[PDB]
RNA sequence: AGGACCGAACCGACUAAUGUUGAAAAAUUAGCGGAUGACUUGUGGCUGGGGGUGAAAGGCCAAUCAAACCGGGAGAUAGCU
RNA sequence: GCUCGCCGGAAGACCAAGGGUUCCUGUCCAACGUUAAUCGGGGCAGGGUGAGUCGACCCCUAAGGCGAGGCCGAAAGGCGUAGUCGAUGGGAAACAGGUUAAUAUUCCUGUACUUGGUGUUACUGCGAAGGGGGGACGGAGAAGGCUAUGUUGGCCGGGCGACGGUUGUCCCGGUUUAAGCGUGUAGGCUGGUUUUCCAGGCAAAUCCGGAAAAUCAAGGCUGAGGCGUGAUGACGAGGCACUACGGUGCUGAAGCAACAAAUGCCCUGCUUCCAGGAAAAGCCUCUAAGCAUCAGGUAACAUCAAAUCGUACCCCAAACCGACACAGGUGGUCAGGUAGAGAAUACCAAGGCGCUUGAGAGAACUCGGGUGAAGGAACUAGGCAAAAUGGUGCCGUAACUUCGGGAGAAGGCACGCUGAUAUGUAGGUGAGGUCCCUCGCGGAUGGAGCUGAAAUCAGUCGAAGAUACCAGCUGGCUGCAACUGUUUAUUAAAAACACAGCACUGUGCAAACACGAAAGUGGACGUAUACGGUGUGACGCCUGCCCGGUGCCGGAAGGUUAAU
């Protein structure tokens, strides 16, 4: 399980938004982006040492990296892992 | 019993029902069941090798004792039972040790009665047992063709073989064809007729019927065009062929059968 | 009305799929050209 | 009880008119046949080209079928235009 | 924004398959959009999909596929054993409310439940790839009890009428609340328990099967709904403050009864019938190799676990299949009010829409419709198309017939409303009260209230009361096909095909036959009352003569005759 190596490369990085925002209001959750391959445990793990905060549940979602073609030949953008952090109450960093 | 049905509907008037009150309702004993599934009459080749054979009724398949080795344990029939799966109808047996079998029903089984194998056994109706220990002149059903392999002759309703020669090592068969066959004296058989004999005053009485026996419409070769069956295309209804298989093979009376292998056996052909 | 092409996933990949190609002498042969006539797509995909 | 009757759904396709560079490479509208059965329909499987399948019309096998489609022999051959 | 109109068993709402960002916001208008377009499923940017218990993975197997070794095959390769895959079926668990511009049975609130690991403790025979149970199965029909739902009364809040009337027998609205837990009702099935013994269940068995006795009859298994709780809650009109006028906060009445009532549920039932109606695991039990102070097994509590992937949006369509923002096509779920048999049909509700060129004109002609004097098939290949019939109940109804039919033959009669019988009838329903009692969700008594057709008499309005939508034209003669079915997707639906019935003919099973150089396999887990080939085509009455030709079956003495 650690491979702290591993819950280093686990968290990539923090995601902005009116809902990532309410979110950190109104829930105490915080949102991330996080490793594809990463399991919820890891996403807690790493949270729990890296944020020393404490994590009562992690919720993910897999995002689908949008499309746009420009003229006949198209691109794709690359799909991400989005991961809601809940914060026990002990709330700070 | 072999009813009428009245003509309250065209379809419905011609049919001729046989009803029998002395079988068993409702599901047959499961132990004895296994799968059974249909095959439009195709092979392992996806071809259809049998033609007219689809869909109808579903049918479960019930393990019947053709074989009959349980000798000198008596069994009793517990009763009567139909079976989807052919003509005969049959005999549901407790055997005195605990076990259960099936059995071809035979003429005049009724519920209670006490059937039994061996080499001993009492001469009568239910009983099996080696030819060379039964009476010839007896009618005997479910005839064994080589001892031991179990019932292949005689195996269907009202049908019965009749011992008319011992003789050597072989009894001599009237089969029910009219034909006349040695057999093997230590192939074993059936005391009785095989039982249902009125299955064949049935009509059906309408297509369905067929159907829903799992038999496909079949269609007049002069119905066809000369592509297809070699009975040709006509211009007003014409034929002018010499009666023939799909496959440029001849009926109206060319011989088929061909075994040399098992000519010794046959002494009389059926006329 | 009824048109030919009536899409389904599930029975597209077991009638055409990488893996059927792959199953036998002469769709190992559809993927073999494919791949010499550099084809972008060998068969269809997620 | 019934391949029973009437009649929606559902399955069909008898008539007319409309359309015919269509709203549509077969339909719209008004009427019509079946509608508990040889009924109807989903999903997945099996049968392959002189082969299939066919309640038989040479019907159907991806807008096609008296021998599917694709590629190849291939620049077939063309005393014809 | 206020009207108007259209759909409403859909033109609403849900799923699934397919699509793959179309979702929401900001922004922009070239091109895409049959017009302009500030708008858009268009461009560009940003945001958006949160699960132990929804689904998939996972366990299980179906048809079918693959398949060590194997059988077969010039090579390629075809079969196939053990196995292994394959849902369209089986297999554990979550609800109501709230919230976002966009996710929600996933986040929040509240209240639950499932199966595992670990522990503790008390208690015990545990132990499979095996046995047995079970899971586990058709069609049709019947009628009782229920709920979903709705009607009315009551209850609560509000209202006193733009124009004669409206403080009342008046008007409007609301009257909603889950899983879970407890209870075991209507109702379904089956007698129970003990002992002994046994050729069966590939070994074993305490289980299953079978044989004996002994004994008590009440025992068990299943099971909708109701009631209770869940709920001190949620929701709830409306108030009260703020408001960028978009909304936000706060508070919050009543929340009952009767009656009607599914196609849903009890019901995987019951009854009944012939065509006789999957498998495997989970699950319960039983022992085997085994382990025996262990491990395990069972139970309370406590605790940890439940991963990963899907989740936006379109849904009978502008996002799917149709080259189109195409009058086409596309499985499954939900079923409100009035009238009605009805899921028809007309009009509404909730919800969704007016279909992406409009403006005028008011010619011919075309298309789609409404009415038409007199006449009434004279039209025409033909009554083609029109027009007409059209409900219910009673009366009544010919030839002919296989006695079922014909037949809805034909043809008549009634139909609205009001009152009376009866201030609401027969029926349905059923509360208080009374008595019982194995006292319960019980029985009997009882008839309040509620609901409520049909009928006759009388009176009454209109030209007309099955007033609209909706909804058979009838009859006579005759060809062919018995009949229901089938067929030329796209000019042929028929007298063609099939069909039950009949007949001939092959076939003794390693059947004939068929797919196959073959193995293997259909035929068939069938066996002559069966299976194939062929023709005829219900049924009634019948089916004559010809074997020279051709086919086929039999035959053999001669004659002729291959390889050799
Ligand atoms: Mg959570
Ligand atoms: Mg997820
Ligand atoms: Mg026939
Ligand atoms: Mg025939
Ligand atoms: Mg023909
Ligand atoms: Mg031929
Ligand atoms: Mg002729
Ligand atoms: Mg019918
Ligand atoms: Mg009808
Ligand atoms: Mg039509
Ligand atoms: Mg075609
Ligand atoms: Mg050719
Ligand atoms: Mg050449
Ligand atoms: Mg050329
Ligand atoms: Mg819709
Ligand atoms: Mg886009
Ligand atoms: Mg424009
Ligand atoms: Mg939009
Ligand atoms: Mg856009
Ligand atoms: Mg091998
Ligand atoms: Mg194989
Ligand atoms: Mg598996
Ligand atoms: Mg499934
Ligand atoms: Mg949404
Ligand atoms: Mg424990
Ligand atoms: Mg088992
Ligand atoms: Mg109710
Ligand atoms: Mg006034
Ligand atoms: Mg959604
Ligand atoms: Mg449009
Ligand atoms: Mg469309
Ligand atoms: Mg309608
Ligand atoms: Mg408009
Ligand atoms: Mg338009
Ligand atoms: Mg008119
Ligand atoms: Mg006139
Ligand atoms: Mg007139
Ligand atoms: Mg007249
Ligand atoms: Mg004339
Ligand atoms: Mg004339
Ligand atoms: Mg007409
Ligand atoms: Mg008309
Ligand atoms: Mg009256
Ligand atoms: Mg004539
Ligand atoms: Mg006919
Ligand atoms: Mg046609
Ligand atoms: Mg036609
Ligand atoms: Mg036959
Ligand atoms: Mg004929």
């Amino acid at each position: 399980m650690i491979r702290e190596e591993r819950l280093l490369k686990v968290l990539r990085a923090p995601h902005v938004s009116e809902k990532a925002s309410t979110a950190m209001e109104k829930s105490n959750t915080i949102v991330l982006k996080v490793a594809k391959d990463a399991t919820k445990a890891e996403i807690k793990a790493a949270v729990q040492k890296l944020f020393e905060v404490e994590v009562e549940v992690v919720n993910t979602l897999v995002v689908k990296g949008k499309v746009k073609r420009h003229g006949q030949r198209i691109g794709r953008r690359s799909d991400w892992k989005k991961a809601y952090v809940t914060l026990k109450e002990g709330q700070n960093l | 019993a072999v009813v009428k049905c009245k003509p309250t509907s065209p379809g419905r008037r011609h049919v001729v029902k046989v009803v029998n009150p002395e079988l068993h309702k409702g599901k047959p004993f499961a132990p004895l069941l296994e799968k059974n599934s249909k095959s439009g009459g195709r092979n392992n080749n996806g071809r259809i090798t049998t033609r007219h054979i689809g869909g109808g009724h579903k049918q479960a398949y019930r393990i019947v004792d053709f074989k009959r080795n349980k000798d000198g344990i008596p069994a009793v029939v517990e009763r009567l039972e139909y079976d989807p799966n052919r003509s005969a109808n049959i005999a549901l047996v407790l055997y005195k040790d605990g076990e259960r079998r099936y059995i071809l029903a035979p003429k005049g089984l009724k519920a209670g009665d006490q059937i039994q194998s061996g080499v001993d056994a009492a001469i009568k109706p239910g009983n099996t047992l080696p030819m060379r220990n039964i009476p010839v002149g007896s009618t005997v059903h479910n005839v064994e063709m080589k001892p031991g392999k179990g019932g292949q002759l005689a195996r269907s309703a009202g049908t019965y073989v009749q011992i008319v020669a011992r003789d050597g090592a072989y009894v001599t068969l009237r089969l029910r064809s009219g034909e006349m066959r040695k057999v093997e004296a230590d192939c074993r058989a059936t005391l009785g007729e095989v039982g249902n004999a009125e299955h064949m005053l049935r009509v059906l009485g309408k297509a369905g019927a067929a159907r829903w026996r799992g038999v496909r419409p079949t269609v007049r070769g002069t119905a066809m065009n000369p592509v297809d069956h070699p009975h040709g295309g006509g211009e007003g209804r014409n034929f002018g062929k010499h009666p023939v298989t799909p496959w440029g093979v001849q009926t109206k009376g060319k011989k088929t059968r061909s075994n040399k292998r098992t000519d010794k056996f046959i002494v009389r052909r059926r006329s | 009305m009824k048109r030919t092409f009536q899409p389904s996933v599930l029975k597209r990949n077991r009638s055409h799929g990488f893996r059927a190609r792959m199953a036998t002498k002469n769709g190992r042969q559809v993927l073999a050209r494919r791949r010499a006539k550099g084809r972008a797509r060998l068969t269809v995909s997620k």
